[PDB]
């Protein structure tokens, strides 16, 4: 299979520099031009650079020409993107793409799975988890509010995966330059509170993992 | 009477780096073939006539060699390749090589040690086995000692190793000290201390016989 | 010209038709020995299938130049070269392609011509032999015909990676036989 | 390439490949000083002598081979089968034409020969102790022909490896596709029965098996077209 | 699919005879030569015999030439290997392989899944299972020591498969010409001893199946 | 198409493609008024002068190119290698024939030229400061030949882009497959050593890489057949 | 008005042996086609024009026949083939055959019998159903009798069979005796005895009404 | 993929009319003839109609010629089958098939998954569920008898799918022009009655769903 798998990234403070790399597999790398593309929080796609099949020419867009530099080493089949003087507008998810030739134009066949870049000045913060029980019927909806952490993401698991079928995970919302999300689970009244329900919140950025038993109010 | 020696026997790659396994012969050979064997499954075909790849094999695998020294090269390494690789010769007596245990390298993991007094079911039968579980450690190399009432013992120590975990890529170990009933109740304190390249001092789990 | 069962190996009743043709394939590497046999019309083996062979059996002596013709029956898209060499009586089967290349040989490109005919200059069953206690006027002139893959079998996608060949033999006009000798395993049953 | 015609029959065939005139003789007629000089034997020219194109047989990898009998094959077919039946005696020569239609991506080799007095011999029970005589469907298959079951010995205890000793021609897919054979009247008598005696039998066997990669047509149509030469008949009924 | 599936084997006493068979599927069997290969307890591979495409020639190695005989019946697409005067050194796992032609040499494309041969003089013995509880934290590692059985294998299942995610099965070790293995399972302190944990030991050689509830010591 | 023979050697080759007579001269002999008019140099005709067919090399996508040295290639081979060795002097012309066998579904282009006094130059350490002289296996590869490692400069610091200035011929798979070249004796002396001096070297390099879709034979056999012309020897040992 | 009769209707192979299913016609037919139908899924294509195989079909399946009697042959049989196979004709009125239930043969299994008194919920409604479960037996053929207070009954006996299990290849059965409330409390002992080719004597499960 | 997915059907009273449709995907629809086939309760297959590649000819069998009419609209790749004056003998499961050309005859390559037609005069009836506990060993077989509903089908789920491995579902049997089925489940004595076992009966025809806790008698 054609595989593009990229590495690097995380939290960087503004002004710092970083280097991203992508590793190729299952196609002759030298015969292709290769580009990076970034996606702002799941909406906007922006081209950032390309490199010719060999050294040859590099091409950049007018938002980045000056700070980023794209490179390749055609012995280990790997793209490189160093980014210097990184700004707040550079936070996004960066994909490495292969550029094939069509009749006239070009097209991006395969995209990697991306690395995530967050350029930001705040600290890394473990989240606070608060139980959501109700102060009357045959179905129970419990919750777990995990508030005021940075950066993203966090992970909410319910009884270690057993309850995945009735779980909604609601996107984290930014305010106070800290993120806040919610998560709900649905359970038949036969299971609760007769049996323990517990939300498990893992925040790898800080290596913090907190468990909340939902106890009846 | 044509022997093939493979070096090394065990290997560990990062992954993302290259891997060079070697098959050396005692006499000059025409071509060499390579197989693969993951655990529980039979050998699969990999390389033939030294440099030709079987249909499935990724392009990242390579083959070369001439005369008496041949080699299989992998660049770059990925967690899906970890298997045992055998070479084979087809000139006279169809001989296989010893294989090469290729394995995934990861950050060092200290073991999670668990001690277990003998069972109140085995003792009613004239036996007493004290068992020690060292779970989820890396790398695989380890020393473990049993210290009964301050001595050390090696008689009747059975040690077993797992294959590398398909999730965190650690190994596990069990150590069993098989004594007699009388020899068991001869002492008071049994202890299994595990020494590793992770920690500076051993990891000691202990219990005193006169409590259950 | 009669079909020479060079591939006289399968005996399994339903694979007897296979004796008539031997094959060549991609799997065979350059230089490999494809097949071999002797120029012994009257003795056992391949020649028994040819009509010549069967007629030699009703005679005691003989001599003349022979002639084998090979027919490639593979796909039209296939091409390659086969080296066919003859090692006169006495000369041992050539070690490899190259040594056979120095002997009386013929490079056959079935990419150009689908047929080729080789001539065996001479064979003479004249040297008498009294082995066991049964005197047999035998060969010794076991001339040899080797066939090596000069190049490999080349084919484009869409064409089978194997093809067969057919051996056809006969004797030149300078052939002769002497001493009627009725002999047979097949006889009129009671 | 060009197309030849004999009455109402028009076949599209290649210019003039090598033809095989069996035994070096041309199917001729029979003079006046014979056995029956009284019952002047009428010789058909009109429709009786033209191009008959038999039900094409399909070559397969597993095909063992086929054979037809003469004049049996035609005694059923058309206005010739008309004469052969309601007439006492018969003598006739034959032009036989066999062609395959295959892409340059198929491979095979069919030996096509004619064998006088082709007498079928069955298996005889198996162990050799049953005196079973070949049926009528095996002795005179008609225009559909019949498949060999023991090609190697030509269902008759004779090596096929030696069939070349008969008027034959080869059809190697990678070189030719059409084979032609001229056959003279061959029998121990000037004339004979057209329904009881089969002077000869047309044989066509795959010596090199049909082959191709998945995706190419799996069966190669073999088309037998044949025409009677200097055919004569005597004693209408 | 090309399938090689073989049958026969088990425990045999030394001196006895046995016959192994392999069944073919999805390729024209007669056109190929076929070989057996044996693997000593997961390490050493040793060629034992080949058979020509038809009857033709048989070929054997110098460890076996005399006792084994390889055969084929090209009507049911099946290899055969009879082994007479079986010795202690013949214990191993036997695969049937197909032998294809390359430029010069040969190569084994497909291997079956093998049958297992154990040549041995001892009896068949059901295993003894002993619980492994501890005489203090948030994770519990329990065990089950199953000792002194023959032959192999045995099977250890935990609560009937529910606990498979935290289970280590440690290879059986031979001493006293009986095998001895261990098996550990990991469980959150929320589950034990509040809920039954039970190891299940099945020994098909004897058709013996034993269950051990791990009770807190 | 037709087949030519020289003794016991019979090669199947195409009618008569364009041959390249290097430098417009034909490999001729050397008259009586020379340097050694006493030791009348014996000229082999019998077996010595015939068709030698070297171990076919297999073209691959990654192939860099090949080259053989003369007369080295043959001083090992047969009865010619017999004369070259146990004789003091040698002069000989050459007919070289190179052919590939590929389906109309392969693509490539091999330049095939001959270069007098082909002097190999290795890498020299890498950085340019090691005075390493090419081995003997690199200077006189024999009949197996040797592979270039820096085709672009022909392992000798010269553009290949300019090799056409030598007796050359092209082999474009989509047009021809066989290339032929006649080479006269070229040296600053009438005669010379057959084991110490290699008057020239046969070069064959893929200028357009071999290519094909998965499924077609992946290696194209290149067969070099060559024959000595007006070869002479002097001073037996 | 052209009918196709298939024999047999139900079949059982070892597996590893051959299987010959037959489609006979009432009049002469030009060609025959075959389909396959596993449970819950529609018919799949299998053989056409008598002897040609659909792309998927294993090579171990075969087809032949001429005139009025055609047949589908399988050698050798494997546990993945068990389905119902229909033939079809294309000459006049496009008719299908009756099919052939192909099934896996295994060692005989005696049933695991379970009896169930009626529910104290149905009885409050004027009904009483006594149910009997025979689980996991082989072969499928079975007789079961109900013996109320020493008699036997056949009225209101409903018997249902499963399709062959995809794991152990057994069948299961339920037998329900639907009576009235009054007819139920008319007797004391209800009993379902299952007779099979496995055991010598029936397998009897019983209960007396006057206990719950 | 070639996909034939059909729609329509259900319960219809005799004499009423109905129209069935099938939707095509992944093949050029116009170039093929298309037929319907019906299967009586999993046994008998009966051809009911074909339509030519374009409008062209329609062909019907002698059981249906008069009431059914097959049509196609080669803009949305969809077959139609209107059935008027529907009778009791028309109850079955109707598949849409594609008709390809062979040497001489025709053959049906792909079949859809079918719609079900039940022509019948009775009412739609929710089922009654009755528990099946026993009035003594190490395995427990419980049941759930769901009686007297119409039409089919019904669905029996055990503890919401957790017990699927030891469940037998026995076909519904028709008598009283109402259907009656049974369902059994097998459970280790460790689980029951220590833990709730419950059968769940859902009858979509009426949108009725009933739950039965199996309580020990």
């Amino acid at each position: 299979e054609v595989k593009l798998v990229e590495s690097g990234g995380g939290s960087v403070k503004p002004g710092g520099s970083l280097k991203l790399s992508c590793a190729a597999s299952g196609f002759s790398f030298s015969t292709y031009g290769m580009s990076w593309v970034r996606q702002t929080p799941e909406k906007r796609l922006e081209w950032v650079a390309t490199i010719s099949g060999g050294g040859g020419y590099t091409y950049y867009p007018d938002s980045v020409k000056g700070r980023f530099t794209i490179s390749r080493d055609n012995a280990r089949n790997i793209l490189y993107l160093q980014m210097s003087s990184l700004r707040s507008g550079d936070t996004a998810m960066y994909y490495c793409a292969r550029r094939v030739t069509t009749v006239a134009e070009y097209y991006f066949d395969y995209w990697g799975q991306g690395t995530t870049l967050t350029v930001s000045s705040p600290k890394t913060t473990p989240p606070s988890v608060y139980p959501l029980a109700p102060a009357t019927n045959s179905m129970v909806t419990l919750g777990c509010l995990v508030k005021g952490y940075f950066p993203e993401p966090v992970t909410v698991t319910w009884n270690s995966g057993s309850l995945s079928s009735g779980v909604h995970t609601f996107p984290a919302v930014l305010q106070s330059d800290l993120y806040t999300l919610s998560s709900s689970v649905t359970v038949p009244s036969s299971t609760w509170p007769s049996e323990t329900v517990t939300c498990n919140v893992a925040h790898p950025a800080s290596s913090t993992k907190v468990d909340k038993k939902i106890v009846p109010r | 009477d044509i022997v093939l020696t493979q070096s090394p026997a065990i290997m560990s790659a990062s992954p993302g780096e290259k891997v060079t396994m070697t098959c050396s012969a005692s006499s000059s050979v025409s071509y060499i073939h390579w197989y693969q064997q993951k655990s529980g499954t039979s050998p699969k075909r990999w390389i033939y006539d030294t440099s030709r790849l079987a249909f499935g094999v990724p392009g990242r695998f390579s083959g070369s060699g001439s005369g008496t020294s041949y080699s299989l090269t992998i660049s770059s390494m990925e967690a899906e390749d970890a298997a045992t690789y055998y070479c084979q010769q087809w000139s006279s007596n169809y001989t296989f090589g010893g294989g090469t245990n290729l394995e995934i390298k990861r950050a060092d993991a200290a073991p999670t040690v668990s001690i277990f007094p003998p069972s109140s079911e085995q003792l009613t039968s004239g036996g007493a086995s004290v068992v020690c579980f060292l779970n989820n450690f890396y790398p695989k190399d380890i020393n473990v000692k049993w210290k009964i009432d301050g001595s050390e013992r090696q008689n009747g120590v059975l040690n077993s190793w797992t294959d590398q975990d398909s999730k965190d890529s650690t190994y596990s170990m069990s150590s069993t000290l098989t004594l007699t009933k009388d020899e068991y109740e001869r002492h008071n304190s049994y202890t299994c201390e595990a020494t590793h390249k992770t920690s500076t001092s051993p990891i000691v789990k202990s219990f005193n016989r006169n409590e259950c | 010209e009669t079909i020479l069962e060079v591939n006289n190996v399968p005996t399994n009743a339903t694979s007897l038709m296979e004796r008539l043709r031997f094959p060549v394939s991609a799997q065979a590497g350059k230089g490999e020995l494809c097949a071999v046999f002797r120029a012994d019309p009257g003795r056992n083996g391949p020649w028994q299938s040819t009509l010549l062979g069967q007629l030699c059996g009703y005679y005691t002596q003989w001599s003349g130049s022979l002639e084998v013709t090979f027919m490639f029956t593979g796909s039209f898209m296939a091409t390659g070269k086969m080296l066919i060499a003859y090692t006169p009586p006495g000369g041992p089967l050539p070690k490899d392609r190259a040594t056979a290349m120095l002997g009386t040989h013929v490079i056959w490109d079935f990419g150009l011509q689908s047929s080729v005919t080789l001539v065996i200059p001479w064979i003479s069953n004249t040297h008498y032999r009294a082995h066991a206690r049964d005197g047999v006027f035998d060969y010794y002139t076991t001339g040899l015909v080797s066939i090596w893959y000069q190049t490999n079998y080349v084919v484009p996608i869409g064409a089978p990676n194997t093809a067969y060949i057919i051996a056809l033999a006969a004797a030149q006009k300078n052939f002769t036989m002497k001493l009627c000798k009725d002999a047979s395993d097949i006889l009129q049953t009671g | 390439v060009a197309q030849l015609t004999i009455g109402n029959s028009t076949i599209t065939t290649q210019e003039a490949a090598n033809i095989i005139v069996g035994y070096g003789e041309w199917p001729s007629y029979c003079s006046d000083s014979d056995a029956t000089a009284v019952d002047k034997p009428t010789r058909p020219d009109v429709s009786v002598n033209r191009f008959y194109t038999l039900d094409t047989k399909l070559w397969e990898k597993s095909s063992k081979g086929w054979y037809w009998k003469f004049p049996d094959v035609l005694t059923e077919t058309g206005v010739f089968g008309q004469n052969a039946q309601f007439h006492y005696l018969y003598r006739s020569g034959f032009c036989i034409h066999v062609q395959c239609n295959a892409s340059k991506f198929h491979q095979g080799a069919l030996l096509v020969a004619v064998l006088p007095e082709y007498v079928i011999g069955t298996v005889a029970g198996g162990t050799g102790t049953e005196d079973t005589h070949p049926p009528y469907k095996q002795t005179q298959p008609g225009a559909d022909g019949f498949e060999l079951q023991h090609p190697y010995v030509l269902d008759a205890g004779i090596p096929i490896s030696q069939l070349t000793v008969c008027p034959h021609q080869w059809i190697n897919l990678r070189t030719n596709n059409c084979a032609t054979i001229i056959v003279p009247y061959i029998n121990a008598l000037p004339f004979d029965s057209a329904l009881n005696h089969c002077n000869f039998g047309l044989l066509v066997v795959p010596i090199s098996p049909l082959d191709y990669d998945q995706g190419a047509t799996p069966v190669i149509p073999i088309t037998i077209t044949l025409a009677p030469m200097c055919s004569e008949f005597a004693g209408l009924r």
